[PDB]
């Protein structure tokens, strides 16, 4: 996909963060990593350089337990696209809020946060 | 604006990207004369209307089992669904089209052209009808259990794109029901005589069919108690009772010997796929049982693939059924999704495109 946020993605070491807003993949600023709002969806790419040098893709797609099924339904077909883009290299992993894998918890230093509300449904 | 068709054996479902629920669902019938050039209106008739007309037509199907069998007719289907559905000029619109899973590689191709010749679509992209319905449900691997008018499918899922080598297909689906449903009905004392009849067996059990938890002692409760019988009330007015039937016709699914098919029940065709796939994904389509489908829509249903998958696996396996309220259209809405991304203008076939490969483009850009 020519998605201009993909030409970013996996660059370095580090973590990324996209929600869905409206059919589309829409950067979280970085000073709101960790603060989910409930009502929506997002795409996590955690990159990790090996001891080597080579990087390795977890791609974690996290569904509020309000969000609308456009925003669950894009986040799924966004990650798959997103690791079909990183010629396959990304590990998928569906993160639901109150159910998060210990690994994705721990990408938060100071612990993941939640709160309501967020953008509205694209339908 | 992109459009979305869901193609299936029983219903064409139509709308419009980035609707939440199909704008039209009709019967997928094509009605044509049963004595040419005598009478006033070759010539045809589409959907309800043929229905309407049925005494004076000739009805057919132009999906079988979900894979596409008169050219034809589907055209016919086709026109209607954009002119009198939709009403849209086809030319103005990139449409997503769905498929069966296997869907035979000359099908797909003939699709594609019917779509760019005949109806000079400026666009178009086709997607397996099992992982619409799985991303419709916010997950990019897991397990699909389809079940229409013409067929089931289970359908495994891993990380976005089917694996092919693990699916199994159920030719038992909501016709055999509804006949079923005919049978059983027929020989507890009822006769369903008018031409009438075939749909109001479709909606005693669609109405009032569930399935048991458990089949033989609601079998005990429905011989012993009045507790579970149903009135049900025909056009003309007289009331029914529908009393072990409800549950009975779709046990079938689980037993397809009721129906006197050799073949396994749909919680071990689950299983069965399942099976067939790695060990190390095995936990995630277990966890991730999603159900797709008219003829899922039975109350009850999810709770019994959960019991019957239960004792199928190890004990400590974690059984998850995915069981939407809309699970109806699960793939139109998966198809509405998809056709809506800010990506999807990426994803489909042109005109252009076409004009320089012609139909077999459809192999390199659609999968
Ligand atoms: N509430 C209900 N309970 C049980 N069955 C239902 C219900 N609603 C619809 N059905 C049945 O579902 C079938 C149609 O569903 P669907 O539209 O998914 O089939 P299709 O896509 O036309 O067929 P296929 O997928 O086999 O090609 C019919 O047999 C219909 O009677
Ligand atoms: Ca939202
Ligand atoms: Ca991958
Ligand atoms: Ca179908």
């Amino acid at each position: 996909v020519e998605h201009p946020e993909f030409l970013k993605a996996g660059k370095e070491p580090g973590l990324q963060i996209w929600r869905v807003e409206k059919f589309d993949l829409v950067p979280v600023p970085t000073c709101l990593y960790g603060d989910f709002f409930t009502g929506d969806a997002y795409v996590i790419l955690k990159t990790v350089q090996l001891r080597n040098g080579n990087l390795q893709y977890d791609l974690h797609y996290w569904l509020g337990n309000e969000c609308s099924q456009d925003e669950s339904g894009a986040a799924a077909i966004f990650t798959v696209q997103l690791d079909d883009y990183l010629n396959g290299r990304a590990v998928q992993h569906r993160e639901v809020q109150g159910f998060e894998s210990a690994t994705f918890l721990g990408y938060f230093k100071s612990g993941l946060k939640y709160k309501k509300g967020g953008v509205a449904s694209g339908f | 604006q992109a459009l979305v068709i869901d193609n299936g054996s029983g219903m064409c479902k139509a709308g419009f990207a980035g609707d939440d629920a199909p704008r039209a669902v009709f019967p997928s019938i094509v009605g044509r004369p049963r004595h040419t050039g005598v009478m006033v209106g070759k010539d045809s008739y589409v959907g309800d209307e043929a229905q309407s007309k049925r005494g004076i037509l000739t009805l057919k199907y132009p999906i079988e089992h979900g894979i596409v069998t008169n050219w034809d007719d589907m055209e016919k289907i086709w026109h209607h669904t954009f002119y009198n559905e939709l009403r849209v000029a086809p030319e103005e619109h990139p449409v997503l089209l769905t498929e069966a899973i296997l869907n035979p590689k000359a099908n797909r191709e003939k699709m594609t052209q019917i779509m760019f010749e005949t109806f000079n679509t400026p666009a178009m992209y086709v997607a397996i009808q099992a992982v619409l319905s799985l991303y419709a449900s916010g997950r990019t691997t897991g397990i699909v259990m389809d079940s229409g008018d013409g067929v089931s499918h289970t359908v495994p899922i891993y990380e976005g794109y089917a694996l092919p080598h693990a699916i199994l297909r159920l030719d038992l689906a909501g016709r055999d029901l509804t006949d079923y449903m005919m049978k059983i009905l027929t020989e507890r004392g009822y006769s369903f005589t008018t031409t009438a009849a075939a749909a109001i067996v479709r909606d005693i059990k669609e109405k009032l069919a569930y399935v048991a938890l458990d089949f033989e002692a609601e079998m005990q409760t429905a011989a012993s108690s009045s507790a579970l019988e149903k009135s049900y009330e025909l056009p003309d007015g007289q009331v029914i009772t529908i009393g072990n039937e409800r549950f009975r016709c779709p046990e079938a699914l689980f037993q397809p010997s009721f129906l006197g098919m050799e073949s396994a029940g749909i919680h071990e065709t689950t299983y069965n796929s399942i099976m067939k796939c790695d060990v190390d994904i095995r936990k995630d389509l277990y966890g991730n049982v999603v159900l797709s489908g008219g003829t899922t829509m039975f109350p009850g249903i999810a709770d019994r693939m959960n019991k019957e998958l239960t004792a199928l696996a190890p004990s400590t396996m974690k059984i998850k059924i995915i069981a939407p309220p809309e699970r109806k259209y699960s793939v139109w809405i998966g198809g509405s999704i998809l056709a809506s991304l800010s990506t999807f203008q990426q994803m489909w076939i042109s005109k252009e495109e076409y004009d320089e490969s012609g139909p077999s483009i459809v192999h390199r850009k659609c999968f």
